RNA sequence: GGAUUUUUGGAGCAGGGAGAUGGAAUAGGAGCUUGCUCCGUCCACUCCACGCAUCGACCUGGUAUUGCAGUACCUCCAGGAACGGUGC
């Protein structure tokens, strides 16, 4: 089915547990990634739980929002162009997909101000000195799959791949 | 992928509806100046999609310059005919009609019903292209340009009367100083008066027009346009006279002229250029402006409500005598006493036969009907619609139980020696088993 | 007549609110007592001061004119008033 | 016009917050519906640690940002 | 006519009076106008104070938030009825 | 009499009110009182040290307007 | 009838490229023991594969695209306009003669 | 009511309002020192007692240091200017 | 229905000094371009009084809590100060 703003004027954006302004796509599997900026600037999470999202990509200019829930989709590459659209976003939870690659992982340094992301149930984790890699191209994360970064972790990201 | 055959088809074609939806255009009439505008708009995207179709196809010449060779063999044909007979021998299951190939351009080169729009033509509109202080053509906004100047010169004494006439003269003498930041205010205006001369108009030369205002001011606006009998010929910019002919190409290309002065011949190049296009403009719309300045003219000396109304733009009923009814035959059918129905939509019945028989009439038998209430004896005087859904309750459940559910109620005889209802019965009889 | 959000002020009365006054006081508190002059008399509020030195009072009571925000109970989303 | 509620408040010391940064302890003790404060045996207390008692005062509510109660009351 | 009932029931940023905003969806009016907000955010700007360091807009939680008519300056309508 | 009631004879009027808030807002405002509560409409909105941006819809008090601008071509007479 | 559009198409292209009214692609084409059921005079589809034939050959001429460049309805609205009016008015002069010619009916 | 508008017009036409008085008897201008110090200089179209001031032939003017204070200025003709703003109306300026 | 709590406003203004410190690719004047010489707007670093003190989140480890409930805010030491706003 086709993903289209039906779906955004349909769906609730409203305070969140987190006392934030979260945007819902709960039983949506939408696999078209695009026309977001409807929400005008009255948003800061945007949950999409069950798409048909292959990757991540497709996210318009958007200025203050603070987290993107991609839980339960099928991402397979990443997108490169995330923080021109989204500078202010802090979390990123697009965990349980299907990422495999260190270059999976290649824009996840263009965020200054990410600090918590949840990249869990994703073949991407079983890889040697995979947290190295993500602490390591990503200096300014503190948050890393539920458990804080750490000076032990950050030796050793900066030591590795050298 | 026949880039002479399939992309000079369709560009004809498109090319064609172009220039028939321009026919169409030109030949239908307007009738209110925002459409003559906008009519005007419309022609101009019109015969800009028909360009931007000329500009496509007369790039189709690489590889036709390499196809004129193979098309024209007299020798080869009916093999690449077979193949592409077996490439289009895919399947044509696809039972479906569609005329979607030139009238579809037909529809997008189009006019429409509640406004003239075609296809691309359906956001393109005067409303945020016309000013609502000239409206789409009507008047001039200057009045921003009056208060500009007003903030630059600093004065108490200047109307808007000796301001259009100072803006109005083609090459008088100047009221403000041309070394002075009020150049800066008159980049502005000029500025302003040129995209209101060329928002008047989307049909005429665009580029053709500021080309040749170009070569002018390339050609004869800095060669001594202005002659005379230092009073033979005078600077644009520099404000400074000439002897002769000899003397002005002595002292165009000095050394003072060129960048030994802020308003040498480097630096007010700009200025210079958007007095004359202003001077231009001023000159091509003279009729215009003067217009602007009868508006003007007109709201600040007419009345108040019409600057206001300018800035704005017996007791008894009939009878088959064809005679009202005496007052004390109206007292004594009851006529004068009300009677409201809410099933009715609150209407007022007058006196009580009218409103004994609207039990019956069609606008309470509608709105029973419009409640899912079959409209029968038991709502008889029932007016209001809380009572009538509430006897609808009591009256359902009573049918309810004089009405007798054969399969809800009756007893059948379990094989083992139970007892079940006759419904669940029958539906384990089939379900596997009973 | 009697302001709706004055309304919602005395349905926000007895529990906790968080008024914000002029001087950037930012006062969160059980609100006693609020009268049509918005006059808040609260106890055991925490008032901050503006200063992020946040200090815990009792009996505290601001006026009506430096009343820059107030929190109300978000339990009072369903109050009559709005509907 | 209806008069404060602040009769509990009154024979009571407070800790009230004037503005310009002004705060004084006082008695409450009467006043009217203009909320003019009555504050007896009224110190205030400037900016410095330096506190001068004034004594008996009346203070406008156009100045008082607030007060709190050192008594239960 | 109380025109900003045809304003009500959405989601309007109210201004304050010392520069700041607060998004919250419109419950009602009065006669001065006084604001009572329902699921309300304040923006509230932190003071870059130099030329190398960017101006951010940091964000409060309120929720309902009973806004006294001493801070009602503009107000636009920033998001759909909810 | 007072200009609260001039000022009533508006709607639809082409103005530019300096608000007490450094801005200057412009717009065919909606509909006036007489507290002077004017709702903008098609607002350009600038406050002190800020950017000409837009609103869809304002209602902008009387108290916070420091100054306003009619149009130009406005009889204050009938409309006063 | 896609299909049916794209095999009429064809056959005009492939017809603008024969030599004369006998010496084309499509005259052995028929008996070529392929189906080719739109070339029969009688089938009203012969108009639709001559109109297709006459718009390949209008633009197979010099001006329609081989070797030249169209540049007056390319970068002109005034030509553009020009061709607009005339074919306005010669709508105007055809509306008038049938008028006439209605007149004379009647 | 009528006796009522007559007293109002009494407090404008002998009170301290002189200069409004004057300002719309003889159409004079007036310099309005606004509460931001923005000078106006015009004519007063139009005054009641909040002091309610519509006026034309306006400008307006303030010193914006960039340092140097420059005076800026504007010329807006028509203009209404409520009594919420004004510091002081002085009916006669020297310019 | 402009005189102490809401709509005729108490608002507005300006970021401490200085050293043969540094930039203004496209925008300063004047010494009648380029080069040099001075003056009226910023930041980045050093110095003086990191403008000071505060508390509030925050980051680095260690450190104590296994605990059923509707919340300003919750363990302790420590340092750096990336942030908030309060008096001078």
């Amino acid at each position: 089915v086709k993903l289209t703003a039906e779906l955004i004027e349909q769906a609730a954006q409203y305070t969140n547990a987190v006392r934030d302004r979260e945007l819902d796509l709960r039983g949506y599997k939408i696999p078209v990634i695009e026309n977001l900026g409807a929400t005008l600037d009255q948003f800061d999470a945007i949950d999409f739980s069950d798409n048909e999202i292959r990757k991540l990509d497709g996210f318009p200019l958007l200025r203050r929002l603070k987290t993107l829930l991609v839980n339960n989709n099928r991402i397979c590459r990443i997108g490169e162009g995330l923080d021109q659209a989204l500078p202010c976003l802090t979390e990123l939870i697009l965990t349980n997909n299907s990422l495999v690659e260190l270059g999976d992982l290649d824009p996840l340094a263009s965020l200054k101000s990410l600090t918590y992301l949840s990249i869990l149930r994703n073949p991407v984790t079983n890889k040697k000195h995979y947290r190295l890699y993500v602490i390591y191209k990503v200096p300014q994360v503190r948050v890393l799959d539920f458990q804080k970064v750490k000076l032990k972790e950050r030796q050793e990201a900066e030591k590795m791949f050298k | 992928m026949e880039t002479i055959l399939e992309q000079q088809r369709r560009y004809h074609e498109e090319k064609e509806r172009l220039m028939d939806v321009m026919a169409k255009e030109m030949l239908t009439k307007k009738s209110t100046l925002r459409d003559q505008i906008n009519s005007d708009h419309r022609t101009r995207a019109m015969q800009d999609r028909y360009m931007e179709v000329s500009g496509n196809l007369r790039d189709l010449y690489d590889d036709k310059d390499g196809l004129r060779k193979e098309e024209l063999n007299a020798i080869s044909g009916p093999n690449e005919f077979a193949e592409f007979y077996n490439r289009l021998k895919q399947i044509k299951e696809f039972h479906r009609k569609h005329p979607n190939e030139i009238c579809v351009p037909m529809s997008v080169e189009f006019e429409e019903l509640l406004k003239a729009r075609e296809n691309p033509s359906e956001e393109a509109q005067n409303l945020v292209e016309f000013t609502d202080e000239e409206g789409y053509g009507r008047y001039l906004d200057l009045h921003d340009c009056y208060l500009k100047y007003i903030n630059l010169k600093a004065s108490e004494k200047l109307d808007y009367i000796t301001y259009l006439s100072i803006f109005d003269q083609l090459f008088d003498i100047p009221k403000e100083r041309k070394n002075a930041e009020y150049k800066r205010y008159l980049e502005m205006l000029l500025e302003y008066l040129q995209d209101y001369t060329d928002r008047v108009k989307p049909l005429q030369d665009q580029n053709e027009l500021f080309g040749k205002i170009q070569a002018e001011f390339e050609k004869k606006w800095e060669n001594g346009t202005f002659p005379g009998w230092e009073e033979r010929a005078q600077r644009l910019f520099s404000t400074k006279g000439k002897s002769l002919e000899s003397l002005d190409t002595s002292l165009f290309a000095k050394n003072p002229k060129s960048k030994g002065t802020k308003r040498d011949t480097e630096r007010n190049k700009d200025i210079a250029f958007l007095e004359a296009q202003i001077y231009e403009y001023v000159e091509i719309l003279g009729e215009q402006r003067h217009l602007t300045h009868e508006n003007v003219q007109r709201k600040q000396a007419r009345t108040g409500e019409e600057r206001e109304e300018e800035e704005e733009e017996k007791n008894l009923p009939l009878g088959w005598d064809g005679k009202p009814i005496p007052y004390w035959l109206y007292k004594l059918h009851g006529l004068n006493i009300n009677y409201n129905c809410e099933i009715c939509g609150n209407y007022t019945y007058r006196g009580p036969k009218a409103f004994q028989r609207h039990f019956a009439e069609w606008r309470h038998a509608h709105g029973m009907r419009c409640l899912g209430i079959p409209n029968t004896a038991h709502f008889a005087n029932v007016t209001q619609i809380e009572d009538a859904v509430s006897l609808w309750a009591k009256l359902k459940l009573q049918k309810a139980s004089e009405r007798w559910q054969p399969d809800t109620e009756e007893e059948y005889e379990d094989s083992s020696g139970n007892v079940v209802n006759k419904k669940t019965y029958e539906d384990l009889k089939r379900q596997g088993l009973l | 007549s009697i302001g709706v959000p004055i309304k919602v002020l005395h349905e926000a009365e007895g529990h906790i609110v968080t008024c914000e006054t002029n001087t950037g006081e930012v006062y969160r508190g059980k609100l006693i007592e609020a009268e049509d002059n918005m006059n808040c008399q609260m106890s055991n509020i925490t008032v901050t001061y503006r200063d992020g030195r946040v200090a815990q009072l009792e009996q505290v009571y601001i006026r009506g004119s430096k009343i820059r925000f107030l929190i109300l109970p978000d339990m009072l989303k369903n109050a009559p008033m709005l509907k | 016009a209806h008069p404060p509620e602040l009769k509990k408040f009154m024979d009571k010391k407070l800790s009230l917050k004037l503005n310009g940064g002004r705060h004084v302890q006082g008695i409450l003790r009467g006043f009217d519906p203009f909320m003019n404060l009555v504050i007896d045996e009224c110190v205030e207390m400037a900016t410095s640690g330096q506190q001068n008692n004034i004594g008996m005062v009346v203070i406008r509510g156009n100045s008082i940002i607030m007060l709190e109660a050192l008594e239960r009351v | 006519s109380s025109k900003m009932l045809q304003h009500i029931d959405y989601r309007m940023r109210c201004i304050l009076q010392d520069g700041r905003i607060f998004i919250g969806t419109f419950k009602a009016f009065d006669k001065h106008m006084n604001l009572i907000l329902c699921d309300c955010d304040e923006f509230r700007k932190i003071k870059p104070k130099n030329s190398k360091q960017a101006e951010r807009e940091e964000k409060r939680v309120l929720g309902l938030v009973l806004l006294r008519g001493e801070n009602l300056v503009s107000m636009t309508v920033e998001g759909p009825p909810p | 009499m007072k200009l609260v009631r001039f000022l009533m004879k508006l709607s639809h009027e082409t103005v530019t009110i300096e608000l007490k808030n450094g801005t200057q807002v412009h717009g065919t405002i909606t509909g006036v009182d007489v507290s002077m509560n004017t709702h903008l409409k098609a607002v350009k909105m600038t406050l002190k040290n800020r950017e000409p941006v837009q609103l869809e819809t304002l209602s902008i008090r009387g108290n916070n307007i420091r100054y306003f601008i009619l149009p130009d071509s406005l009889p204050l007479d009938t409309l006063l | 009838s896609a299909f049916d559009l794209d095999v009429v198409k064809l056959t005009a292209q492939f017809v603008a490229r024969n030599g004369r009214q006998f010496l084309t692609q499509l005259m052995q084409k028929e008996q070529r023991n392929y189906q080719f059921d739109f070339l029969r005079p009688q089938h009203s589809l012969f108009n639709y594969f001559t109109k297709l034939v006459e718009q390949y050959t209008k633009i197979l001429i010099p001006p329609k695209g081989l070797f030249s460049k169209l540049k007056k309805e390319a970068e002109n609205p005034r030509e553009v306009l020009d061709q607009v009016c005339y074919r306005v008015e010669w709508a105007k002069f055809q509306e008038r003669e049938r008028k006439k010619e209605e007149e004379e009916k009647e | 009511p009528e006796e009522l508008q007559k007293r109002e017009e009494e407090e404008f036409n002998t009170g301290p309002l002189s200069v409004l008085t004057q300002s719309v008897k003889n159409n004079t201008q007036v310099l309005i020192n606004c509460r931001n110090n923005k000078k106006l200089l015009g004519r007063v179209k139009a005054f009641d007692r909040h002091c309610n001031m519509v006026l034309e032939n306006v400008k307006e003017m303030w010193t914006e240091v960039p340092s140097k204070p420059v005076n800026k200025d504007r010329y807006i003709s028509k203009m209404f200017l409520r009594g919420d703003s004004v510091i002081v109306v002085l009916r006669n300026p020297l310019i």
